[PDB]
């Protein structure tokens, strides 16, 4: 039948003391942001699109920027 | 009926309660038979409890009886039911049992009838293995206890009362005594009465319900556990209740966990409640620091908001370490987990707590950057000053204070700060004015695409309105103090970006600029570091705009500054380039400095009134003639030749250009792209990068879609690269980006960027797709590196032509095969682990084929049709009836072989015919069955 039916209905005492001794299984470490100015620029400019969208060499003109711009299609 | 009622949400609970008083004080069993089918009903249950059932069966038979007339269409009962008309019934459920109690409180809650009965039912069905009872009794024993709980505290305040007016009695000495005690003797009957249904519900159906094994069970009772000992903490706030909470802690579920937090910060709000809880925070002070690095960050969230709770109470029960662990976690990457340790960093160094360095915020600016300088985990600020925006805005945007530490002289007693210090109170003024000035978190740290509010908006005006008046005077002011630093220097000259440029000329603050404009053009006749004069390139530029009225100043610093360097470059190129001689270290050093500086102003500048390809043209082709050219001079003077025929490129846009610009134009660029391709072939590999990098781009300006968009003038200037570069470019691609496998990441983003310019080439049609072979072939060997670049290139190329990519895939895999039998030779093992991972290329490009099957038809015939032929190309030299070589081949199409539509099987059979004789057909192992598998995918 699609009634649940629950045959373990509640948790064993050895699964509580286990959980009161290791808790490892829902702790973790720490996920740090870009830690150099570098990275942080990595992190805007290193992905496949802006890399299939900007220059290789950097331009800082808009203008000379267009130039390369207006041939992506 | 009563579940009906509670459903529809039509009427008043207090209406359908007083209905069923009402009715129950005229028959009892009646009434209460209602109550049990409700309680029965709202678990999803269509069956009946009839007046005989309840008269003579026991609970147990009827809740057996009642599952087993549980008509069900699915597992969803009402409290699992989604839905607008679901959420309505579960707060139905609960405020009916609350109104319930509200009304029956002073006098059919004692009869020792109803209350029995319901707590039995209830106990009962939270015993049950059907989930839906159980959750449903579960939440009924539980509201009720809440509701208990709230007669009990009532109770309890009138005692309180009633004793106190006994006190007064007997002071003031009486009928009036006696009838008092009376009360004192009926209410504590009450009381008992109460007591004992709650020990009932407690122990009947919370101790066995917090180990339940669904979470969803478990979460409820921990929600009422926290409201309880809230609502009545003289009673519930014992540490034979709060032993629960700890033990749950430990949960596996995080739903469950967040309930524990959640629950433990209610009782941390009162300040009161502080002797009760101080055993229980000693004991697990170190699971909840313990919960901050939690898997589901959401729990991490509560446990940073607890310890804060916590360091409000009492500060001494968490130690420094555990305090530290609190501090790391500002430098994370999720910024809601950040902004809570911001708070905590916030209350614990800095909510503790004149002009300039007496100012009342000097002491925490200080403070902060001792922070960040004990702290080696982050060498800038920006998630620093995100993370404590929201909390210190009043210290982060205090700039007259950060002004006056770095430009004021230390008072008598102050320390001085070290350059280190400086250079950080730097990099958090720099922070600071950015995400004032652009209101958008750093990267990784929000959207950064959020339409600003009308205050957002106004907030900005003034920040950058103050920063513009602040700055525009010690701008000039600092720069000169930290001149020669370069780090300094760099982060101070970004300031100008984030200015109102109109305030000088609307507030008289042009001498201001004038002083700023001498400071960066003494900066650059001083520096020769590419990021100092990266920065002042883009100063200028930011200054000069000519939407503002400082425009005219601007461009005549500018216009004198390339005077100076175009000047010294052509006086000091006419002797260092003199034919004979030799070259001092001296004037190359020189020449390099001059030529790195008309670089950096020539990205963002035009400088072309100073004709500067004659000058860079020179300098190239002596590296050629010659060969001794330094290697730095030679890489800053292909760079500034980009820019030359790039700014010519812009102004011949306008039709104001005759024939002879186009021809000067075309005749400049095909001269430099010969120059690159010499120096592709340097020993200096820093030499061969940059030629590769201006090459691609180069390539990509001046190819066919500079004549699209209505641009058909430029038709004369698109260059076709030749077979020979096309060679060439693949040739540093196969050694400078698939190698044999902090400067490791650096060096994987620049060989990224390298061989993400040649895949552009590939993409927009420059360079021929059979180049895209070599980095196919290489998908797999270096996914981790340079995996999402191959694809988008596959994708891209797909798009472009999928006929040609299926041929280029065959290519790679025909290529990696050639290498195999040139090692391993033609006797090879066809269990080698060379083999095995070029099958498993052909897998994954199998499955990149996948999409569009019916309009892939073409593509994947013709990989077949490509692939056949190799496999049957050199005949066995030993005779015609030995194998062919490389048969073996076939077995990686094998992979393809799904991908054919049953009608495209058939013909690639009868393709495979025209290189198979029937005595080919023979079956044996000996590199036989090889073929026998293709053969056999095909067949079926």
């Amino acid at each position: 039948r699609k009634l649940i039916v629950d045959s373990v209905k509640e948790l064993d005492s050895k699964t509580i003391r286990a959980q009161l001794s290791d808790y490892s299984d829902i702790v973790t470490t720490l996920d740090l942001a870009p830690p150099t100015k570098k990275l942080m620029m990595w992190k805007e400019t290193g992905g496949v699109e802006k890399l299939f969208s900007l220059p290789a060499q950097p331009l800082w003109n808009n203008r000379l920027l267009k130039l390369f711009t207006r041939c992506l299609t | 009926m009563l579940f009906e009622v509670v459903k529809m949400g039509k009427s008043a609970m207090q209406s359908v309660v007083d209905d069923w008083i009402e009715s129950y004080k005229h028959d009892r069993d009646i009434a209460l038979l209602d109550l049990i089918n409700f309680f029965i009903q709202c678990s999803g249950c269509k069956g009946v409890v009839t007046a005989e059932m309840f008269r003579h069966m026991q609970n147990s038979e009827i809740i057996r009886k009642m599952t087993e007339e549980f008509d069900e269409d699915s597992g969803d009962y009402p409290l699992t039911m989604a839905g607008p008309q679901w959420k309505k019934f579960k707060s139905s459920f609960c405020e009916f049992i609350g109104v319930l109690v509200r009304q029956c409180q002073y006098s059919i809650i004692y009869d020792e009838y109803m209350m029995d009965t319901v707590i039995s039912l209830l106990t009962g069905l939270s015993d049950s293995q059907v989930r839906a009872f159980r959750h449903t009794s579960t939440l009924a024993a539980m509201k009720l206890m809440t509701a208990l709980v709230n007669v009990a505290l009532n109770l309890s305040i009138n005692m309180d009362n009633t004793q106190r007016q006994y006190e007064a009695e007997r002071n003031k000495m009486n009928e009036r005594l006696e009838l008092l005690l009376q009360k004192r003797k009926e209410l504590q009957e009450n009381q008992d009465e109460i007591e004992n249904m709650m020990n009932a519900i407690f122990k009947g159906v919370f101790v066995h319900r917090y180990r339940d094994a669904i979470a969803e069970i478990r979460a409820i009772c921990i929600e009422e556990i926290g409201i309880w000992m809230k609502m009545y903490s003289d009673a519930f706030l014992n540490d034979s209740y709060l032993k629960y909470v700890g033990w749950t802690m430990h949960d596996k579920q995080g739903e469950v966990r967040l309930k524990c937090l959640t629950a433990l910060q209610g009782l941390y709000y009162n300040k009161e409640l502080n002797s009760k809880l101080e055993l229980f925070t000693s004991r697990f002070k170190d699971r909840i620091v313990s919960m901050t690095l939690d898997k589901e960050y959401d729990v991490a969230v509560q446990a940073i908001k607890l310890l804060t709770l916590v360091l409000q109470s009492s500060e001494e029960v968490l130690t420094a370490e555990d305090c530290e662990n609190v501090y790391h976690l500002v430098y994370s990457a999720h910024r809601p987990v950040a902004v809570a340790a911001g708070e905590f960093l916030y209350k614990k160094l800095f909510s503790r707590r004149r002009r300039g360095r007496q100012g009342p915020n000097a002491n925490l600016v200080k403070t902060l950057v001792f922070f960040f300088l004990e702290s080696e985990l982050h060498e800038h600020a920006a998630y620093l000053v995100d993370s404590m925006w929201d909390c210190a805005t009043e210290l982060l945007k205090d700039w007259e204070c950060m002004n006056s530490l770095l430009l004021e002289e230390p008072l008598s007693g102050e320390e001085a700060l070290t350059d280190r210090q400086e250079s950080a109170l730097i990099e958090i003024m720099l922070c600071t004015i950015r995400q004032a000035a652009e209101c958008h978190p750093p990267v990784g740290r929000g959207t950064g695409k959020r339409v600003l509010t009308a205050k957002e908006k106004k907030t900005q005006l003034d920040d950058r309105t103050k920063i513009t008046e602040l700055f525009a005077v010690a701008l000039p002011q600092l720069l000169a103090k930290y001149s020669v630093d370069a780090e300094k220097v760099t982060n101070l000259l970004q300031l100008p970006q984030y200015f109102d440029l109109e305030i000088y000329t609307t507030g008289r603050l042009e001498k201001h600029l004038d002083a700023l404009l001498r400071q960066i053009r003494n900066i650059v006749e001083k520096h020769t570091d590419t990021d100092v004069l990266e920065a002042c390139s883009k100063t200028y530029h930011a200054l000069c705009n000519e939407e503002f009225t400082i425009f005219n100043r601007v461009d005549i610093s500018r216009s004198q500054l390339i005077d100076e360097l175009a000047d010294k470059f052509n006086r000091l190129l006419e002797d260092f380039l003199q034919e004979g001689e030799e070259p001092d270290e001296d004037d190359a050093y020189q020449v390099l400095s001059t030529l790195k500086r008309i670089t950096a102003f020539h990205n963002a500048h035009d400088l072309s009134k100073w004709d500067l390809f004659a000058c860079n043209y020179k300098l190239l082709k002596t590296g050629i003639e010659n060969g001794d050219m330094p290697e730095q001079i030679v890489i800053h003077a292909l760079q500034c030749t980009h820019y030359v025929i790039l700014w010519q490129l812009a102004k011949i846009t306008e039709s104001s250009s005759t024939k002879e610009d186009l021809l000067r134009l075309k005749k400049q660029m095909r001269v430099f792209c010969q120059i690159c391709q010499h120096y592709l072939t340097n020993v200096n590999t820093t030499v061969k990068e940059q030629a590769f990098t201006i090459l691609c781009d180069i390539l990509m300006i001046f190819s066919h879609q500079i004549m699209s968009g209505g641009r058909d003038m430029l038709e004369p200037l698109v260059y076709t690269p030749d077979s020979s570069l096309q060679s060439e470019l693949l040739s540093f691609i196969l050694d400078h980006v698939f190698i044999e496998q902090a400067s490791k990441i650096e060096a994987l983003h620049k060989r990224r960027n390298l061989l993400a310019a040649f895949c552009k080439l590939i993409v927009y049609t420059v360079v021929e797709m059979n180049t895209a072979a070599d980095i196919f072939k290489q998908y797999m060997k270096y996914y981790n590196d340079y995996g999402d670049i191959i694809k988008e290139t596959m994708s891209k190329t797909r798009q472009i032509d999928k006929i040609q990519c299926a041929k280029t895939l065959i290519l790679s895999l025909q290529q990696l095969f050639n290498e195999m039998i040139q090692e391993n030779g033609y006797n090879f093992d066809r269990s080698s682990s060379t083999f095995s991972g070029i099958k498993e290329l052909a897998r994954r490009f199998a499955l990149t084929f996948g999409l569009d099957q019916l309009k892939t038809r073409e593509a994947i015939a013709m990989l077949h049709k490509d692939g056949i032929e190799f496999a049957f190309k050199e005949p066995n030299p030993q005779g015609e009836s030995h194998p062919p070589l490389n048969l073996a081949f076939l077995d990686i199409l094998s992979e393809f072989s799904s991908k054919l539509l049953r009608q495209d099987k058939r013909t690639v059979y009868v393709y495979l015919e025209k290189f198979m004789t029937f005595q080919m057909s023979l079956r044996r192992e000996d590199v036989w069955l090889p073929l026998m598998s293709y053969r056999n995918s095909l067949l079926a």
